[PDB]
């Protein structure tokens, strides 16, 4: 099943605090009304990961406890064990069999109503992890980072593992305007490129736009193709 | 017959075709230069959406549109080609021909203007049929009738001057119009278009100058060197061509402010001598001033 | 009996106002200017950074003074730029000031005969308003609003002679000397000069004379 | 360089584009102007001098208008409601009675305190 994430994967892009201002960062955030595929475990395939993953769930029961990041998952890449009992961190090695058991090694590391959101990422070798706890709904909600690990590897497959919905995310650079507050949190976004007002809306730097005619950006017809041509068969 | 500019021609540029058509390294440190030509794009958008103000300003004088009722007794001036012919196609007075038989993209980008010259031209004709049939008194509301020997007159008395004149002499003003609209038949108004001609001119062949670089084409030097030595060249032909657009637009700025103090001039040439009758002295024509008739001119008014 | 129309639409339109496009444009206009000016100091223009303190302390000083020669360039053309803004803008309101000049000396420290310079309508009287950076004239103007049609001639001869008006204004039937006020036609205000072939478009009408009663 | 026949060069169509908008208090539909290029290069398809202006719909009607578009036409907000983009008025089309014996001064007056 695929569904619409409406406003969803919205993070803080910096440590930076900023209060009630209009700020905008070209960061990778999750576009808005994207496509997020929902999953039932009713199992838990492979997932594609690009440049990070929104995770989400919606549970009464905690149930899923267990994220496995790895390309070759044989205890040669470096894959992770992270565990919500405390996010209890475990980025070494453990000998995988096909389905991993429910119910030498490098790293370790310890930190219905209910949404797990958990937007990655890895850039620089920096392998940020963000969360947010709020018990898809029709709101707003910025996701603070929980942890960061640098690791410096390199991560293209994972599949969340437990002891039954999650869905997975698309992250693609993306210009995006922020809206912080007195408290000096996020309270509202735009994406400036989904629709023409939004554009509207960077261009501006504002949220409330004003009744009149604005130029936005720059129209360009791109090349189709090539036409390269040399002279009759002359010479031969 | 005096001539008036009003409106330069709406010019706005587009910085990335401009510096770095087609390339995308060349985007990438003109973004490295910060933002300096988001500033000139909102010079540019300010001196265009000014343009609009003094044409809206000098013509748009009153509210209503008034109609040169189909008998035309008006004292028999040549209004033939002044009033207009319902001949051409798109519409205009002859008189406004003769003015406009008178008188690229690389990024540049010529905008039309709003108001159209065959909108212009029904506000003039709308002016012309306020002043003959409605005389000053269109100036406060709607157009308020007058006859036209009954509002020369008031123009003799309001100039100390006796209003025995044209109530005497009305065969001397229609053969004087004819004549000295045959002696015409535009040094202020051609200059206007000269001037911005050769700006463009000079910003588009700056693309044929190297600014002491190994070439001045894009393909050339990303050709022929590497990102080690061409972004050395490649700066050099930005930082050529960013003081040519720099260079370009203050040299805007300062003719669109010559364009208005002379656009002022004819608003107030528009509201003091054809919407009413003034008393100072060689402020519209030469002598004692009775009525003044506008008529757009291309790019300006011909009072 | 009409300054209470005044008062009334003198506090109706103090009310509109209640219910400042040229001077807030202003005030953004400064904000811009200088918000772009302190943006500048996060453009790198071709160095390595843009704050100060790195290029110094991350590379040798052979080459260092290169790149803050690069730098010190592209700041210097950014304060060139302001400042010719500044002197463009300034120019602007100096034409504005000049203006407001004009609008004191003639419509408020005087009353104005010129047309449409101190508002709309007949010029009455204006006060000036001390508005932030800039001046709010009220421009208190006699306007008559709702139209009429009245029917004159270029000059009336009664017995032989042509008049030099004042209108000569009438309602349809009899004629007035005028604002809209049917005043009664008297030679106080036309005297008179010619005959009735010598203005053109003339008819026949009486004008009362005031030495005969 | 293989046959004679001679074949011009002309540029590949570019442009601004604006956004046309009420307010966002008002509405949140928008209509998008491509200035300069004919509209066979790229919602309702109109086509003015100006450019393509889709989203929006042509009126034949004429009215005060509101949002500058350029080249005689304007753009508003009404019929639900939607945006229309319409040839601009110039104001009432007043005929004026003038007569060989005609004069005019309205009624009544406003002390208009401009």
């Amino acid at each position: 099943a695929y569904t619409n994430s409406f406003t969803r994967g919205v993070y803080y892009p910096d440590k930076v605090f900023r209060s009630s201002v209009l700020h905008s960062t070209q960061d990778l955030f999750l576009p808005f009304f994207s496509n997020v595929t929902w999953f039932h475990a009713i199992d838990n395939p492979v997932l594609p990961f690009n440049d990070g993953v929104y995770f989400a769930s919606t549970e009464k029961s905690n149930i899923i406890r267990g994220w496995i990041f790895g390309t070759t998952l044989d205890s040669k890449t470096q894959s992770l064990l992270i565990v919500n009992n405390n996010v209890v961190i475990k980025v070494c090695e453990f000998q995988f069999c096909n389905d991993p058991f429910l119910d030498n090694c490098t790293f370790e590391y310890v930190s219905f109503k209910n949404l797990r959101e958990f937007v990655f990422k890895n850039i620089d070798g920096y392998f940020k992890i963000y969360s947010k706890h709020t018990p898809l709904p029709q709101g707003f909600s910025a996701l603070e980072p929980l942890v960061d690990l640098p690791i410096g590897i390199n991560i293209t497959r994972f599949q969340t593992l437990l002891a039954a919905a999650y869905y997975v995310g698309y992250l693609q650079p993306r210009t995006f305007l922020l809206k912080y507050n007195e408290n000096g949190t996020i309270t509202d976004a735009v994406d400036c490129a989904l629709d023409p007002l939004s554009e509207t809306k960077c261009t501006l730097k504002s949220f409330t736009v004003e009744k009149g005619i604005y130029q936005t950006s720059n129209f360009r017809v791109q090349p189709t193709e090539s036409i390269v041509r040399f002279p009759n068969i002359t010479n031969l | 017959t005096e001539i008036l500019p009003v409106s330069m021609t709406k010019t706005s540029v587009d910085c990335t075709m401009y510096i770095c058509g087609d390339s995308t390294e060349c985007s990438n440190l003109l973004l490295q230069y910060g933002s300096f030509c988001t500033q000139l794009n909102r010079a540019l958008t300010g001196i265009a959406v000014e343009q609009d103000k003094n044409t809206q300003e000098v013509f748009a004088q009153v509210k209503q549109i008034y109609k040169t009722p189909p008998i035309k007794d008006f004292g028999g001036f040549n209004f033939s080609q002044i009033l207009p012919d319902p001949s051409k196609p798109s519409k205009r007075s002859f008189i406004e021909d003769l003015l406009f038989n008178k008188v690229k993209f690389n990024g540049l980008t010529v905008l039309p203007p709003l108001l159209t010259d065959e909108m212009i031209a029904q506000y003039t004709s709308a002016l012309l049929a306020g002043t003959i049939t409605s005389g000053w008194t269109f100036g406060a509301g709607a157009a308020l009738q007058i006859p036209f020997a009954m509002q020369m007159a008031y123009r003799f008395n309001g100039i100390g001057v006796t209003q025995n004149v044209l109530y005497e002499n009305q065969k001397l003003i229609a053969n004087q119009f004819n004549s000295a609209i045959g002696k015409i038949q535009l040094g202020k108004l051609q200059n206007v278009v000269n001037q911005n001609a050769q700006a463009l001119n000079t910003l588009v062949k700056q693309l044929s100058s190297n600014f002491g670089a190994i070439s001045s084409v894009l393909n050339d030097i990303l050709s022929r060197l590497d990102p080690p030595e061409a972004e050395v060249q490649i700066d050099r032909l930005i930082t050529g061509r960013l003081q040519s657009l720099q260079t370009y637009v203050t040299q805007q700025l300062i003719r669109a402010a010559e364009i208005r103090a002379s656009a002022n001039l004819a608003a107030t040439k528009m509201s003091e001598c054809v919407l009413g009758q003034s008393k100072r002295v060689d402020f519209c024509g030469k002598g004692y001033h009775l009525m003044s008739f506008p008529q757009s001119a291309p790019h300006g008014v011909v009072f | 009996e009409n300054q209470k129309l005044i008062a009334n639409q003198f506090n109706s339109a103090i009310g509109k106002i209640q219910d400042l496009g040229k001077l807030q444009n202003v005030v953004n206009q400064n904000a811009q200017a200088l918000n772009t000016l302190v943006k500048q100091l996060s453009s790198n223009f071709g160095a390595i950074s843009s704050v100060l303190n790195d290029i110094l302390s991350r590379l040798d000083p052979p080459e260092a003074e290169v790149q803050i020669d690069r730098l010190i360039t592209g700041r210097l053309q950014s304060l060139q730029t302001y400042v010719t803004q500044q002197l463009i803008r300034a120019a602007e309101i100096r034409a504005s000031a000049n203006l407001a000049a004009t609008k004191m000396s003639e419509c408020v420290l005087g009353q104005s005969k010129r047309v449409d310079f101190c508002g709309k309508g007949y010029h009455l009287m204006s006060f000036p308003q001390s508005a932030p950076h800039g001046v709010v004239f009220l421009h208190v103007t006699y306007v008559p609003a709702q139209e009429k049609n009245f029917t004159t001639a270029p000059a009336i001869c009664h017995d032989g002679k042509a008049h030099f008006p004042g209108v000569f204004v009438s309602n349809g039937t009899h004629w007035f000397v005028t604002f809209y006020e049917p005043q009664i036609i008297t030679t106080d205000n036309t005297f008179v000069s010619g005959n009735c072939d010598v203005v053109i478009g003339i008819v026949n009408n009486t004008v009362y004379d005031p030495l005969q009663p | 360089p293989q046959t004679l026949e001679i074949l011009d060069i002309t540029p590949c169509s570019f442009g601004g584009v604006s956004v046309i908008t009420p307010g966002t208090n008002t509405s949140n539909q928008v209509a998008v102007l491509y200035q300069g290029v004919n509209c066979t290069e790229v919602s309702n398809v109109f086509q003015t001098r100006a450019g393509c202006l889709i989203g929006a719909e042509h009126v034949n009607n004429s009215y005060e208008c509101d949002i500058p578009i350029g080249a005689g036409i304007c753009a508003s907000y009404q019929t639900s409601q939607s945006i229309i983009a319409y040839t601009m008025s110039l104001g009432a089309e007043n005929s004026v009675a003038y007569s060989n014996n005609s004069i005019a001064i309205p009624t009544n007056f406003t002390i208009s305190v401009t």
